[PDB]
């Protein structure tokens, strides 16, 4: 399911932005 | 009279910050105080970022149109299922959000052409209709144009 | 079996040009066979013109825009009230329906947001704002961009 | 009202149209 697909893109981005961020 | 820490000020704030979000992906610029602005030149960056993700564009684009509010609970669900916060998640749970209102139009348009459509017909067929035979049908305009 | 002079032509003909004029006034092209693609691009040099009508285009920008249907069907009865038809009224009311499409929409982008917000502050309030709370709110994120 | 205003010019430009094309 793209929903799915899309809410795990959209962890990943925002743990990668913590990583650099943070 | 609540600090940044009151939720008065997260819910009024966060309203404005996410306005302001939708209204970049995109008329008039949410009014802004200061600080908020620099925040929102931030999300300005994030979102351009994302913008160029071509697989979560091509995947947006995938989702089943009907219920988009039954997509938006269900990716926030799933994104913090595992129990976790950080401000990258909530920026990318908002761009999400952007997103979601420019997939809904594409819903939209479609929809306003398919009613719009229904009255102008309606019109035509109880209006216009006998008149339009008088002319032959629409091969009479074909004349009116000369061709 | 019908020809052109018959309803049901007329009604399916009418619909394909509509379609098509409403989306040249903006996604694909609707299919439409050679004689009716010659009709479609006599109205898109009638659209063309009637586009670059600034005034027609300020009036029509400043309609009211709660109930496009009493606007459409007021126009409408208003264009044929003195009993008279001619097909260059005809076209003239389908240019105005394609434009109707458009305000409508700007109608729609406001509502959309809204909507959208609701779920996303909704969702923040009940699921999100302890957390944010725990940061000082937003001046966090402040924080967390470096400002 | 502005919906009159339209339905006038609609009128007028249709008009013109036929005179034009007839």
């Amino acid at each position: 399911r793209p929903e799915i697909w899309i809410a795990q893109e959209l962890r990943r981005i925002g743990d990668e932005f913590n990583a650099y961020y943070a | 009279g609540g600090g940044p820490t009151s939720s008065e000020q997260i819910m009024k704030t966060g309203a404005l910050l996410l306005q302001g979000f939708i209204q970049d992906r995109a008329l008039d610029p949410v009014p802004q105080d200061a600080s908020t602005k620099k925040l929102s030149e931030s999300l300005k960056r994030i979102g351009d970022e994302l913008d160029s993700n071509m697989e979560l564009q091509r995947m947006i684009a995938a989702v089943d149109t009907d219920s988009p509010r039954e997509v938006f609970f269900r990716v926030a669900a799933d994104m913090f299922s595992d129990g976790n916060f950080n401000w990258g998640r909530v920026v990318a749970l908002f761009y999400f959000a952007s997103k979601l209102v420019l997939k809904a139009l594409s819903t939209k348009v479609p929809e306003l052409i398919r009613t719009i459509m229904g009255w102008t017909l309606d019109f035509l067929r109880e209006r216009l209709l006998g008149w339009i035979q008088d002319q032959g049908g629409w091969d009479g305009l074909l004349s009116y144009f000369g061709s």
